[PDB]
RNA sequence: AAAAUCUA
RNA sequence: GCGGUGAAAUGCGCAGAUACCGGGAGGAACGCCGAUGGCGAAGGCAGCCACCUGGUCCACCCGUGACGCUGAGGCGCGAAAGCGUGGGGAGCAAACCGGAUUAGAUACCCGGGUAGUCCACGCCCUAAACGAUGCGCGCUAGGUCUCUGGGUCUCCUGGGGGCCGAAGCUAACGCGUUAAGCGCGCCGCCUGGGGAGUACGGCCGCAAGGCUGAAACUCAAAGGAAUUGACGGGGGCCCGCACAAGCGGUGG
């Protein structure tokens, strides 16, 4: 799966403050790499798609958090959005 | 093919007839016996007595080629199972040993209509 | 008659080549014996058999054995 | 897979062609000691010896090493996968670091600029070479010889492939395209893996030119010329076959096997 | 890098050279992918259950590695290729569990 | 292996 | 002689079959573990190995701070059978041929046997797609069996799988902390039987056919559970010159 050294070199680039792990942002990251990664599990494993069903099910999830962060606050949002690259 | 003292038997016994055959220590047959060579015909051919005459008839085969012992090995659940081992009991050959060896699948091939 | 686990003290089940430990789980036969008469427990039993199979591939467990007199 | 065609004109709503995705960028093919000249519609005698072949269209024959063996050891970069008007199959050209450029009929999934070796000591691997007594059995192989020294002649089209189905004293097994099991020599030398261009067949010729370009000419039916010429040659009214299907020269053509029966060679094949 | 326990039966009937001969090609190709050895062990030879290659002994070896989990996969194919090696087994290493405590 | 039917 | 069946025949076998041994080819499927068992949203999923990957649960009491629920249309999955292109083909087996049974047998039984059953990619998208029970949360007796997780463990505490059953509900049957109980939120859907999932329109599909979906008309019923009885080539116990064993009769 992911390293959890590589998932600590995300967790600190979002956070807000050390130990924030649990945020919006730090949430919206952290599934964002597993979007990508299942993403191109599917682009090789056609066949599968129960591993599919739970992408969509994350994407989805992302989109929900994405949601209450664009709601409460558009600014933070406008630079999640643009550090992450999405919405086109 | 020549003449032997210990040897073996197999027993295949289907329901529809059952058939038994005499060989050297090796594998390969001796001579050999069914129902039909009792001349029974139909299920007659699979009839327990059908077995035992037939045993009996293959065991008076054997002791022509001098055979006294054998190792023996059943297969099948035909009804003449055990009659052919009762029967090559006092048939003048020593039983020496009993060996079931039924072939069985660990499920491939499909079955048939049944 | 008797249960199987009493036979031997503690040992490691996740082992495939203790071969002298997992012969005693086949009889004269090869079959995988019942759980009802190893007397073990589920997680047990599960991946005591599954390293079974995997001591079968090595050639040192038998696939199915000829029973002898009957 | 293969290109197709929107149906801007009939004959064309089912023309398609080849993706030549796998050719490496070149038309001009490795214009050294390798295009040569070619031509031959009948035979040396003025006369026809084969029937429906002509038109067609230019062609450069291009010099390929079926002999491969003659560099025992010595590597080569897969330098470039190229077309040929000549062959069902895709080429490469190989640069051998001996510094001699050649030829060699593209296998299935060969990556431009790999590693490939003709010799005993060869690695099993695509791509490269050895004698038959030498692939583990139970491999696929092509451009396989037949008697040693004499060059490959089995399986040289698009998805052909052969099996190794075991060994027999200084004899080996094959299962060719044909399916046929035969003895082949040992010490005859075979390049491992299957041969490229596997999605050849599905090519639909679309129209009646396609043929023309290929060189194969208009094909007349038996049935439609005059007892003369030919043995179906009623004509009468779409009239069926005068019994029993048979070629122009005699022969039957349903059913007659034709391979000389004391051939030497029948004592190597089986089915 | 996983810890892997790799199992391979060679054949029984050869002599020590050929042995020694199989076991260099085994450590090349442990090497060549990236499997650095730990506890080693020759089992030496047993004799089998069922016949294996028309034969009912069989040598045996026992390896103990760690490598990328990848060509964990390849490196075993490439175990494959050797006709005299015969069986090959690589299994990923687990806690030894405890029966009867 | 055999027992097909019974006007309103 | 085999094979086969209620008994047989068709079939195969002195051109040497069946049964037995050794050598080899290839395909499909996973015995024992194995279970009232486990997983998944559904369809479904079983040899073992490794890689890749989803969902799910326990502990700590760490982080975010109402970010939740439902969800028309849209979008993805979707057994088997069937369709396309190219493979594969042992076993099984529609269709078809033969044998038997029969008044007939285009069947049940038997001997042969092709698509198909298998892999690659693509289409079809229905089902007794069944718990015939939409989803989410909360309150409402206990007993027992089992899968799994934690904790010093004949006990305590989470998460699933079955039976009996308090209250209560139900037309009865039966449900009942895995509600059909008491409440709320939201989607889907029903309005007598036949006509009919038919017709026309529209959309989809290579075709088969699928999604929406009527009316004229006709009937005075259709239907649900339960009671009673008769009835069964249903079961269990049991009886009578009913059979059997036996003596003489008519039918001539
Ligand atoms: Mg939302
Ligand atoms: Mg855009
Ligand atoms: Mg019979
Ligand atoms: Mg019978
Ligand atoms: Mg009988
Ligand atoms: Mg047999
Ligand atoms: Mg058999
Ligand atoms: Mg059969
Ligand atoms: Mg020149
Ligand atoms: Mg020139
Ligand atoms: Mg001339
Ligand atoms: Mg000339
Ligand atoms: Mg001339
Ligand atoms: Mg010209
Ligand atoms: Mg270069
Ligand atoms: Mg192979
Ligand atoms: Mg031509
Ligand atoms: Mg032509
Ligand atoms: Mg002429
Ligand atoms: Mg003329
Ligand atoms: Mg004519
Ligand atoms: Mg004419
Ligand atoms: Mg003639
Ligand atoms: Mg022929
Ligand atoms: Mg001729
Ligand atoms: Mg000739
Ligand atoms: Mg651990
Ligand atoms: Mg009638
Ligand atoms: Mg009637
Ligand atoms: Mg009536
Ligand atoms: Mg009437
Ligand atoms: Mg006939
Ligand atoms: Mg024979
Ligand atoms: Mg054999
Ligand atoms: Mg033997
Ligand atoms: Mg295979
Ligand atoms: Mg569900
Ligand atoms: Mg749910
Ligand atoms: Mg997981
Ligand atoms: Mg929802
Ligand atoms: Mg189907
Ligand atoms: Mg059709
Ligand atoms: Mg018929
Ligand atoms: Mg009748
Ligand atoms: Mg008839
Ligand atoms: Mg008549
Ligand atoms: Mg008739
Ligand atoms: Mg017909
Ligand atoms: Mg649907
Ligand atoms: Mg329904
Ligand atoms: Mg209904
Ligand atoms: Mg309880
Ligand atoms: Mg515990
Ligand atoms: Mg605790
Ligand atoms: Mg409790
Ligand atoms: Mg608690
Ligand atoms: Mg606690
Ligand atoms: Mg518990
Ligand atoms: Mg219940
Ligand atoms: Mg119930
Ligand atoms: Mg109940
Ligand atoms: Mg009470
Ligand atoms: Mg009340
Ligand atoms: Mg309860
Ligand atoms: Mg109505
Ligand atoms: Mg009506
Ligand atoms: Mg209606
Ligand atoms: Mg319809
Ligand atoms: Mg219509
Ligand atoms: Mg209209
Ligand atoms: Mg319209
Ligand atoms: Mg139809
Ligand atoms: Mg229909
Ligand atoms: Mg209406
Ligand atoms: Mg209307
Ligand atoms: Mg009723
Ligand atoms: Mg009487
Ligand atoms: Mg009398
Ligand atoms: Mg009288
Ligand atoms: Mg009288
Ligand atoms: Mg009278
Ligand atoms: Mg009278």
């Amino acid at each position: 799966p992911i390293t959890k050294e590589e998932k600590q070199k995300v967790i600190q680039e979002f956070a807000r403050f050390p130990g924030d792990t649990g945020s919006t942002e730090v949430q919206v990251a952290l599934l964002t790499l597993r979007i990508n990664r299942l993403s191109e599990h599917l682009k090789v494993h056609k066949k599968d798609h129960h591993s599919h069903r739970g992408l969509l099910m994350m994407v989805g999830q992302r989109r929900r958090l994405l949601r209450y962060l664009q709601r409460e606050d558009p600014e933070r949002y406008r630079a999640l959005i643009e550090k992450l690259g999405i919405r086109g | 093919k020549r003449q032997v003292a210990s040897g073996r038997a197999y027993i295949h016994a289907s329901y529809n007839n059952t058939i038994v055959t005499i060989t050297d220590p090796d594998g390969n047959p001796i001579t050999w016996s069914s129902g039909g060579v009792i001349g029974y015909k139909g299920s007659r051919k699979g009839t327990p007595y059908a077995a035992q005459l037939a045993a009996l008839d293959a065991a008076k085969k054997a002791m022509a080629y001098g055979m006294q012992s054998v190792d023996v090995i059943v297969r099948g659940t035909g009804a003449g199972r055990e009659q052919a081992i009762r029967a090559l009991q006092a048939s003048g050959l020593q039983v020496k040993s009993i060996v079931d060896d039924t072939p069985v699948p660990h499920n491939g091939c499909r079955p048939k209509k049944k | 008659k008797a249960k199987v686990k009493a036979t031997l003290g503690e040992f490691d089940l996740r082992d495939y080549r203790n071969v002298e430990v997992l012969k005693r789980f086949l009889s004269e036969t090869g079959k995988i014996l019942p759980r009802r008469r190893t007397g073990l427990s589920a997680k047990e039993q599960r991946i005591l058999a599954k390293t079974i199979k995997r001591a079968r591939i090595l050639g040192l467990l038998p696939f199915t054995e000829k029973l002898v007199r009957k | 897979a293969v290109k197709k065609f929107k149906p801007y004109t009939p004959s064309r709503r089912f023309m398609t062609v080849a993706d030549f995705s796998e050719i490496t960028k070149t038309e001009p093919e490795k214009s050294l000691v390798k295009p040569l000249k070619k031509t031959g519609g009948r035979n040396n005698q003025g006369r026809i010896t084969v029937r429906f072949r002509g038109g067609g269209h230019k062609r450069l024959y291009r010099i390929i090493d079926f002999k491969r063996w003659d560099k025992v050891g010595i590597p080569a970069k897969v330098a470039a996968i190229e077309y040929d008007p000549n062959r069902s199959a895709r080429i490469a050209l190989l640069h051998y670091v001996d510094g001699e450029k050649r030829y060699i009929i593209a296998p299935d999934g060969l990556q431009v600029g790999q590693q490939v070796v003709a010799g005993p000591d060869a690695p099993i691997q695509v791509g490269n070479a050895l004698p038959l007594r030498f692939i583990p059995v139970g491999t696929v192989v092509h451009a396989v010889e037949l008697e040693p020294k004499k060059g490959a002649k089995l399986a040289r089209a698009a998805g052909t492939s052969a099996q190794i189905q075991g060994r027999e004293g200084d004899y080996v097994i094959l299962r060719l395209p044909s399916g046929e099991l035969r003895k082949v020599h040992g010490e005859c030398y075979a390049t491992v893996g299957a041969v490229g261009n596997a999605d050849h067949k599905n090519i639909v010729l679309g129209k009646a030119g396609r043929s023309r370009w290929l060189g194969r000419r208009p094909h007349v039916r038996g049935a439609a010329m005059n007892p003369v010429d030919h043995p179906h040659g009623g004509g009468e009214g779409r009239a069926p076959r005068g019994r029993p299907p048979a070629s122009p020269w005699g022969w039957q053509t349903k059913g007659l096997k034709t391979r000389k029966r004391r051939k030497p060679s029948s004592r190597f094949i089986i089915a | 890098m996983r810890r892997y326990e790799v199992n391979i039966v060679l054949n029984p009937n050869l002599d020590q050279s050929q042995l020694a001969l199989e076991k260099e090609i085994i450590q090349r190709a442990l090497e060549n992918y990236g499997a650095r050895v730990e506890k080693v062990e020759e089992l030496g030879l047993r004799r089998l259950a069922y016949p294996i290659a028309k034969d009912p002994q069989g040598y045996f070896l026992w390896y103990q590695v760690e490598m990328p989990e990848d060509r964990v996969n390849d490196l075993a194919r490439e175990l494959r290729i050797r006709d005299n090696v015969r069986r090959v087994m690589v299994v990923k290493s687990q806690e030894p569990f405890l029966a009867n405590a």
